[PDB]
RNA sequence: ACUUCCAAUCAGUGAAAUUAACCUUCCCGUGAAGAGGCGGGAAUAAAAAAAUAAGACGAGAAGACCCUAUGGAGCUUUAAUUA
RNA sequence: ACAAACUCCUAGCCCAAUACCGGACUAAUCUAUUGAAACAUAGAAGCAAUAAUGUUAAUAUGAGUAACAAGAAGCCUUUCUCCUCGCACACGCUUACAUCAGUAACUAAUAAUAUACUGAUAAUUAACAACCAAUAAACCAAAACAACACUAAAACGUUUAUUAAUUACAUUGUUAACCCAACACAGGAGUGCACCAAGGAAAGAUUAAAAGAAGUAAAAGGAACUCGGCAAACACAAACCCCGCCUG
RNA sequence: ACCAAAGCUAGCUCAACAACAAAUACAAAAAUACACCAAAAUAAAAUAAAACAUUCACCUAACAUUAAAGUAUAGGAGAUAGAAAUUUUUAUCCUGACGCUAUAGAGAUAGUACCGUAAGGGAAAGAUGAAAGAAUAAAAGUAAAAAAAAGCAAAGAUUACCCCUUCUACCUUUUGCAUAAUGGUUUAACCAGAAAAAAUCUAACAAAGAGAACUUUAGCUAGAUACCCCGAAACCAGACGAGCUACCCAUGAGCAGUUUAAAAGAACCAACUCAUCUAUGUGGCAAAAUAGUGAGAAGACUUGUAGGUAGAGGUGAAAAGCCUAACGAGCCUGGUGAUAGCUGGUUGUCCGAGAAAGAAUUUUAGUUCAACCUUAAAAAUACCCCAAAAACCCUAAAUUCCA
């Protein structure tokens, strides 16, 4: 009883599917084509993981430009603002900075006022006073 | 073989509705088996591509190629059958709307060397087909002035988006 | 030396299409004004050189029978004549050859 | 110096080894220890035709050298078994 | 501050890997029953190629690159311009030869046209050449322009006798541009007469780069070159060694 | 749009059953004249024994089938080889196919073309229809439709092709490969894991089980689970080869001139023969040539036709030369799927668990044992581990052993 593969067409076809917008010869000829495929999918799934930082940076980027342009700068900025207790993400962060200035100005007045307070606070070597923006509120 | 363009003349058309463009007359043909290798008749092909018939003509007689005597030979037919076989008043009125060189079936022969080597030697065959179509030459295409380059620049300034930014 | 890659058909059309190795499009093309056929500026007429370089040969053939053989060569001048002309005095006591075919008008009488 | 065959341009016919894919730069480092592909720098519209051979550890022959198979063979005798 | 596969967070089908070893599914065939258009349970196997300087077929690249050919003019076979392996037979090839016709494409390494492609028709005629008796007996005495010799001691038959069907005309070879080298090969090929009376074309068209090949000439110098006076010369001669004695 | 692509038939596998007439062995295909006929001597080796000498099944014969039995025996008592006594078997009829479809199946449309002097090797291909007494556009390669700074050619993405940013082709092989290690132009079709002793798993019946012979202290009987592909140089038997070349045996044929008393292995120099030296040529004009230049040139000279010697051999003015474009031993067909501890390859997806060298070895390129490990099972303690304890002169980090 001999058999033959009779299908071997859908075969080649399945891994042909994504090889269309190659440049040369890989869209053409199976070998190629298996090779740069496989290429491909492992780039594919190492983007994946890369794209998280590299979107990420940006958000710090503009972070920085947007802190920049009230004279503060991106550490100074983040610290403080958690130190006020105020979670936000690098994603909202950014994107406040650009389509809402107005809100963003308002926390880089906050972090600044905060920090003054800090150093206020440290360099004024008492256990006393405690600034409006240094209170620490447990929930309820 | 693969014969198909041939029967391209056997497309009959409904008729026309009033008032509405005529539409013109396309006729092809094609030389099937020619002695000329593919590559060269390629050239000759490129050259009278969108030129009026008569200026194909003139070119192509005064031409050196062998294929030449070829070429013309088949724009005499293709336009006997445009006035004849189809209706085109006014024969001189056909331009080239696409002209080509396919390869036909190939011969193999021995090629001798030395030290009793031989190589594989091809005999070359070449069809060659063009389109005709009834009416003024279309208008060449213009190289862009600085007044488009200008327009294409700014029209892509103009489509950025503050991307990842929603 | 041997190739060392088989080169890619986007090479082979940057190469084989370039605008020299494209034939030039002939511009000196023009027509004559007697049989209207095709001529290049500078060039004689094909289709007319043909009905001079036809009547040369039959002259000449006419000529090769008034004379015996293949050394023997003419030392008067000579004049061609055509169906009903007869010599002029300044054309007398030169070697005749007589045509049937009345003289084509291309061809002057001079 | 000059002629002739090649030669280069036009017209016919039309092979060969070779070739993972190539969108096929230079420098200095690095590295399976000598990089067009890595790192840090440089330089850089796009294609032809003509040349020169520095590189592609260039192309040709599963190195004739060397060593290793409980691989072979030819030659010589006090090798060992012997018609 | 920024920085991971680490750790949180929100959801899950819930944690890496070469040799070897376990599991779960399934592509394509065929056979049992179903199924009806692609079928689902079983049973079976020539049961699944991105890799063997894999095998066959076909396509590219190198590449329209390397390389190939036809002396001039005319009235179309007539003159010219040049170079010289020519005609027979033997062997061997087998129709490639002859006439008329056709060549789009096949053969020619291109064309023109055709001794070499295709079709039809014909053809070399025997006095030359092949085939073509035996047995007895005499005969020591070279060919060599052959007188006579030489050493190396020389191929070849006449005549006498005994019988030999006896009787037109047997049968067979008769073309060629040819054969052996894969080729319509710068090569290998015996003999008799020839040096032309016979055979043939070294250039497809240009342009006049380099580098290559072959040839010619060169001021003054004449081996200073280089392993070596190799190659080349308006030279062509002398001498000395080593090794073999010598021709082979 | 070209080049291409698709059919189902020709026939095969395996198995049952059981046109004369003439002409020919003259140099086959030639009617015809004196002879002769005719003949026979063990199979060898490749290979196993991890070498190799004794030994190595099958290869000739028939004897079959179920057993006795892989038992008695025979063996460098190694590798392996291996009976018989004695037992079993019902008739024919009843043919087909979980066999191949044109790279398959015969080598086959054929032993033909073609390749070889010769023995011998040995292909490729066919596809419309009732009727031709009717005329799908899907592989690679190309065309429609040259190409614009940048870089394993993609990916993340973007309004946007690029431009940005991130990434050392793939196999094989290794301690380690982007390697400048091997392999591959590309497409299509072909192209490589076979065994049932012991075991595990699922069932039958059970002190028994098997449709005969056997095995049985839970066993027996049945099913299912298993172990590749391509490569030498070689060696042995029998054929075919001396139209090349080596040497002979027949029978023929050449050698002009010039010099010399001379045909004297004397001079000079042609035809003819060799092959010195240089340059071209190197897939050539040529699987050894061409141009110049050279040696010999009445002799151990060249050359034609026809015989002869054949591989454990022939022939050799020995070069280990030559014996048909590879001779330290010809070519062909068998043995022959020779044998390779050595390269090179070995084809679907997805999950569990996962290894680094202690011994011996003609062994160190390999095997076979231990240790680690994987898959099943049965159990009880396992690592960690405080005192206490382990040598005598000096002797650190630390071990061993245990609640
Ligand atoms: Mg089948
Ligand atoms: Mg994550
Ligand atoms: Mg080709
Ligand atoms: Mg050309
Ligand atoms: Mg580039
Ligand atoms: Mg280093
Ligand atoms: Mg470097
Ligand atoms: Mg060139
Ligand atoms: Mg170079
Ligand atoms: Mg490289
Ligand atoms: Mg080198
Ligand atoms: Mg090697
Ligand atoms: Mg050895
Ligand atoms: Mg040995
Ligand atoms: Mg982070
Ligand atoms: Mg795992
Ligand atoms: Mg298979
Ligand atoms: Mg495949
Ligand atoms: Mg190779
Ligand atoms: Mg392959
Ligand atoms: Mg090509
Ligand atoms: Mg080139
Ligand atoms: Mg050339
Ligand atoms: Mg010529
Ligand atoms: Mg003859
Ligand atoms: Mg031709
Ligand atoms: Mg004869
Ligand atoms: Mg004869
Ligand atoms: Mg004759
Ligand atoms: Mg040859
Ligand atoms: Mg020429
Ligand atoms: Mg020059
Ligand atoms: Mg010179
Ligand atoms: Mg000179
Ligand atoms: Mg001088
Ligand atoms: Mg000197
Ligand atoms: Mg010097
Ligand atoms: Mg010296
Ligand atoms: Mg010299
Ligand atoms: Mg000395
Ligand atoms: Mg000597
Ligand atoms: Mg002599
Ligand atoms: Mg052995
Ligand atoms: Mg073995
Ligand atoms: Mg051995
Ligand atoms: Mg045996
Ligand atoms: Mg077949
Ligand atoms: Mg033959
Ligand atoms: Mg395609
Ligand atoms: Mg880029
Ligand atoms: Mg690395
Ligand atoms: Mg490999
Ligand atoms: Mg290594
Ligand atoms: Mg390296
Ligand atoms: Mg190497
Ligand atoms: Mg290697
Ligand atoms: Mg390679
Ligand atoms: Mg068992
Ligand atoms: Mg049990
Ligand atoms: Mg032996
Ligand atoms: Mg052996
Ligand atoms: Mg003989
Ligand atoms: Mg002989
Ligand atoms: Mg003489
Ligand atoms: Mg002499
Ligand atoms: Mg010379
Ligand atoms: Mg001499
Ligand atoms: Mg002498
Ligand atoms: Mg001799
Ligand atoms: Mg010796
Ligand atoms: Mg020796
Ligand atoms: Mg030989
Ligand atoms: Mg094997
Ligand atoms: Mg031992
Ligand atoms: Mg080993
Ligand atoms: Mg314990
Ligand atoms: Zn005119």
């Amino acid at each position: 009883l001999r058999s033959r593969v009779t299908d071997r067409y859908w075969r080649v076809q399945e891994v042909l599917k994504h090889a269309r917008h190659f440049r040369g010869r890989k869209n053409r000829c199976y070998r190629l084509a298996v090779r740069a495929v496989t290429r491909a999918f492992v780039k594919c799934t190492r983007a994946r993981r890369l794209k998280k930082r590299s979107l990420r940076t940006l958000w710090i980027n503009r972070i920085t430009a947007a802190s920049q342009e009230h004279g503060l700068k991106y550490p100074a900025f983040i610290i403080n603002l958690i130190k006020c207790q105020v979670e936000l993400n690098r994603k909202v962060l950014a994107d406040l900075a650009i389509y809402e200035p107005k809100t963003f100005k308002s926390l880089a007045a906050l972090a600044k006022r905060r920090r003054e307070e800090g150093f206020a606070a440290a360099l004024g070597d008492g256990k006393e006073p405690d600034g409006i923006f240094s209170r620490v509120v447990q929930h309820r | 073989i693969s014969r198909k363009w041939e029967k391209k003349n056997k497309i009959v058309y409904p008729p026309q509705l009033p008032g509405e463009p005529r539409r013109p007359a396309e006729i092809y043909h094609c030389r099937r088996q020619i002695k000329y290798s593919k590559d060269k008749m390629w050239y000759l092909a490129k050259l009278i591509r969108g030129m009026s018939i008569d200026q194909a003509l003139a070119q192509l007689e005064f031409s050196d190629k062998k294929g030449a005597q070829i070429i013309k030979e088949v724009l005499l037919e293709a336009q006997d059958m445009a006035v004849r076989d189809h209706n085109v008043e006014f024969r001189s009125n056909l331009y080239v709307a696409e002209s080509t060189s396919g390869r036909g079936q190939y011969l193999k022969r021995i090629r001798y060397h030395g030290r009793g080597r031989f190589g594989i030697m091809e005999k070359v065959f070449c069809h060659y087909f063009v389109k005709l179509v009834e009416g003024p030459p279309p208008p060449r295409e213009a190289p862009k002035t600085a007044v488009a380059h200008a327009r294409e620049y700014i029209q892509e300034l103009r489509n950025r988006t503050i991307t990842h930014a929603l | 030396a041997a190739p060392k890659n088989r080169r890619s058909i986007e090479v082979n059309r940057c190469r084989r299409r370039n605008p020299q190795k494209l034939i030039k499009v002939k511009n000196n093309i023009d027509v004559c004004p007697e049989c209207g056929h095709l001529k290049q500026k500078h060039i004689l007429c094909g289709y007319c050189y043909e009905k001079v370089r036809k009547e040369t040969a039959e002259i000449r053939r006419q000529m090769g029978k008034q004379e015996g053989g293949p050394f023997r060569a003419p030392t008067t001048e000579t004049v061609v004549l055509y169906s009903g002309e007869t010599p002029s005095e300044q054309d007398q006591g030169k070697r005749i050859i007589e045509r049937e075919r009345k003289r084509p008008s291309w061809f002057t009488q001079n």
